[PDB]
Order: C-alpha cells, then structure tokens, then sequence
C-alpha cells in the first residue's frame, strides 16, 4: 500500500506516458537497412534494401557500443530516423554451426582405449571443466590437440565424448570446405567459423578429416595455386594474429598429416600430440563386449574366440563385424545372434572392407 | 436494388489506393509483424485487429 | 467502367483470392490488390491474363484481349515464306 505507492505507482505511471509517444515513433511502416558508421556527433548513415542514401542522427533505444558496421538497424517512414538497433534472434545466422543437441555419448563405448583418452582429457576437458587447475599453476592451457593415425582408431569419437561432459559448444566441420569455387571467397569463409564461434561461450573449433589441398582432381572448384596459399595461411593466422583469452580450441585430425603444410601447425600454440596404433588382443577383448553389450548373443559363441580369429584389425573393423552379424541375423529375425553369423561376417569383412595395406614389408 | 448500391458505392473503392503485397518473417511481443514486400524492403506495420 | 477512360496502366493478373478481388502486377514492378470491376468476371480472363490498372489508385479496370504487343514476334510473320526446303 505505502511501499507500492511510492515505487510501482511512480514507475508504471511513466510507462504509460512513455509509450503514449511510441505511437508517433515506433508507429508507421517502419523500414529497416543495414548500419554503415557511426560518429562522436550522433549521426550515422542507414542503406534499405531498396539501397538509397540517408543521414540522420542517433535516438533513443540504443546504445553506442551496440552500433557497428554491418548490423541491422530500424529506420522511420516520414522523419526517416532510427528508431532503433535490432538484434538477430532464432540463432546466430547460420544453422549448421553443429550447435551439438548432445545425443550423450559417454565413454564407455570409446573403451579400450584409455591410454590415449586420458591424454585429451587434460589438455581439453580439464581446462574447461576445471580451470583452477591450470590458473593457479601460471601456465597456459595448449589451444587443442593434432592427432594422426591409421583409418578405423577411432579418432572421430575420441573428440565427439570429450565435448559431452564439457556441456559446452563445440563445432565439427569437414575439411574439404575450406575451398570453395569462387577465388578469395576461401579465405572468407575461414574468418567467419573461428569469428561467430568465438563470440558465444568457450567453444571449441574441431575439424575432422583435413584432405584440403591435395591430390586435387577437381575440375569445378579449383582456383590454382593462388587459393593454396590464401585458405592455409588464413587458418594459420587465427592461431597467431587472432587474439584470445583461451577459452577457443583448436583440434585437427586426418588420415594423413604429412601431405599438409608443417607450417600450419606451428607446434608453439599445440603442445600436444597424439597418436595411434592397432590394438592388442586384450584391447580387442574390451572393444568387443561394447559392441555386444546392447546385442543379444547366443550360448555358442564366445567373446575370446572371436578375438583370437581378428588379425590386423582397427576399433572400426571389429563394429564392422558386429554390424554384419547383426544383418544377418535380421534377415531370418533372430532375437539371439548365433555362432554361424560371426563365421560369415568375419569372412566378408577381411575380404572387401579389409585390404592389405601397401606397407608390404615383411 | 442491392446491385444499384453497390455499383455506385464502388466509386469509393476503385478510388482507394488499394493494397501492398508482403510476406511474413517474423512476430514481436507489441503484436506488430515484420512484412516483407518482394520488390521493397522489410516493413514493421501492426497486425490486424480481427486476428 | 467509363470513369478510367484514357489515363491506364497496363497491368498482368496474378492469382485469384476474393470473389471479385484479385492481385495484379503493373509494368512498374509494384505489385497491388484490388477489387474486380462489376463488369468483369474472373472466368473471362487468364491467370496470366494482362488487364488495365488506375494511374494512382492502380484499380483494376478492364480484361485486355489475349493478344500480348511487348516486343519481337509481336503479330506474326513478316515476309517469311522466301524460300522453300529443297
């Protein structure tokens, strides 16, 4: 009664006489256009999509710091003045940014590999999850992880378990879209993914699978010689000339990272590196109850016999057995996966899916 | 006698500017929608009363 | 349907929404909804149809012919037949 006398009455009654004037204002057509400059006098310069040329000054319902060039602004329709800036809602532009709806992929299906999954955990998970480890240390966190290996190590979900428990954004792009057709539109494009990503939360840059720029046999989007050196050294300039307070990561991974520019790398932002190797008979012995552990198995087949028949076999080479024991099973609908499915499956995948390597040593 | 007055009537509406044409992006809170006319620009106008 | 006279805008017809109301699109690029004329009918004309227009209000006024000048062919052929296939 006394209390909302003296504040919710002097307050709404000053809203309502405010919005009494946003009728002449905020009222008419209200066309819009894209902001070019502002200045110390209050004034700026509005472009509509009908592209005309206006100046006019600054009014109420924004702010100086909110101004920059090439945000959208709200103009008037008689008096032509800004009414106002206009944030973009429903996301930052673009979509495909790999917001991560986090499916939950935990750890335990990347199991078996935990020697090399508790070496990214501390240079990428710890930092995020626990940064008074390393502030308090004086050190400064390494900005992401290289990773090289042999196809079928699992490499793509090593990084996809890390960003889970981190609740954090983290960004998955392919690397062969680093070129486009287009000459200088390249090196555009690679100023926008590290720009947008480093604006909203402490995100994490990972592009998986790098054959940017070799082997080209490209008739349509090959620009020559001139687009290598312009979309390699834009990346390389994010990790030096783009400056950050360590919230942004940078994690590369391929088949193969020798074809690559050295000089990308630049080993004194990343200190770590990891590699990959095949895994051991009791490795595979891990690998394989995770795949079986959803899978309902019969009596007949054993988990160390099919180990012991795997010779020369990748973490994706042991799912490919799974998947094919699977299928056979679904064409005669079988609940329970017998002993004679496995006996086909790891027939036909170290047939076509396994190919012996051109090493040939030995 | 309805068709006497509402062909003498039309005077009013052949006279009326008449309409523009527009599509629309996106809503607000103050019930005023973002109509965008294919060779204009982007327009901010209040919704009609009925809807 | 006399009070248009001379001063028209050429207009094309678009898509029919209301019973005698219809979208039409002038020459100049802006586009307008109006009400038919009494004297016309929707089943008279063409959804490609072109059609007069009101030089200020742009109100539709009259069904043109199905016979479209703009430019080129135009009418027909113009001493065409000057030689034969052999």
């Amino acid at each position: 009664f006394v209390s909302n006398s003296e504040i919710l009455k002097p307050f709404e009654k000053k809203q309502e006489e405010e919005k009494k004037q946003l009728e002449e204002i905020r009222g008419n057509p209200l066309s819009i256009g894209t902001l070019e400059e502002i200045i110390d006098d209050d004034h700026a310069i509005v472009t509509s999509p009908t592209m005309p040329d206006y100046y006019v000054s600054i009014l109420s319902f924004v702010d100086k710091e909110l101004l920059e060039p090439g945000c959208s602004v709200l103009l008037h329709h008689k008096t032509m003045s800004i009414v106002g800036v206009l944030q973009d809602d429903a996301d930052p532009m673009v979509s495909v940014m790999k917001m991560d709806k986090s499916p939950t992929e935990s750890y335990s299906d990347i199991g078996g590999l935990e020697s090399q999954i508790q070496e990214i955990k501390e240079s990428v998970e710890l930092p995020l999850t626990h940064p008074e480890l390393y502030e308090e240390m004086g050190i400064k966190p390494p900005k992401g992880v290289i990773l090289y290996g042999a196809p079928g190590t699992g490499k793509t979900l090593l990084a996809k378990a890390v960003a889970n428990q981190t609740s954090a954004t983290f960004l998955r792009i392919v690397g062969s879209e680093l070129i486009q057709k287009y000459l200088g539109d390249g090196p555009r494009l690679c100023r926008q993914i590290f720009k947008v990503a480093g604006e909203n939360a402490p995100s994490i840059v990972f592009i998986d699978e790098i054959d940017a720029i070799g082997t080209k046999r490209y008739d349509s989007n090959s620009g020559g010689e001139r687009e290598i050196q312009r979309t390699m050294l834009e990346l390389l300039n994010q990790l030096d000339g783009f400056d950050d307070r360590g919230d942004v990561k940078v994690i590369m991974a391929t088949n193969k990272i020798e074809t690559l520019d050295p000089a990308l790398i630049r080993p004194g932002r990343i200190d770590r590196k990891i590699l990959f190797e095949n895994p051991d008979l009791s490795t595979k012995k891990k690998i394989l109850g995770i795949h079986t552990s959803k899978m309902n198995l019969s009596e007949d087949v054993n988990l160390e016999t099919l180990v012991t028949t795997k010779d020369d076999l990748s973490g994706a080479d042991i799912q490919a057995m799974c998947t094919e024991a699977g299928l056979l099973a679904l064409r005669e609908r079988r609940m329970q996966v017998t002993a004679e499915d496995f006996k086909q499956a790891k027939e036909r995948v170290m047939k076509n899916k396994v190919e012996e390597n051109l090493e040939g040593l030995y | 006698n309805d068709k006497v007055r509402f062909i003498k009537d039309e005077l009013r509406l052949l006279q009326e500017p008449g309409s523009y044409v527009g599509e629309v992006i996106k809503i607000v809170s103050d019930k005023k929608v973002l109509v965008k006319v294919q060779p204009e620009g982007k327009y901010i106008v209040d919704v009609a009363k009925d809807i | 349907k006399r009070i248009q006279s001379v001063p028209l805008v050429i207009g094309q017809f678009l898509e029919p929404i209301d019973q005698n109301t219809g979208i039409v699109s002038s020459t100049t690029g802006m586009s307008y909804v109006v009400r038919i004329l009494s004297t016309l009918d929707r089943e008279l004309l063409k959804p490609s149809m072109s059609v007069a227009l009101h030089r200020h209000s742009n109100a539709l006024v009259d069904i043109l012919p199905p016979d479209s000048d703009s430019s080129i062919s135009v009418m027909g052929e113009n001493e065409k037949p000057d030689v034969t296939y052999a």
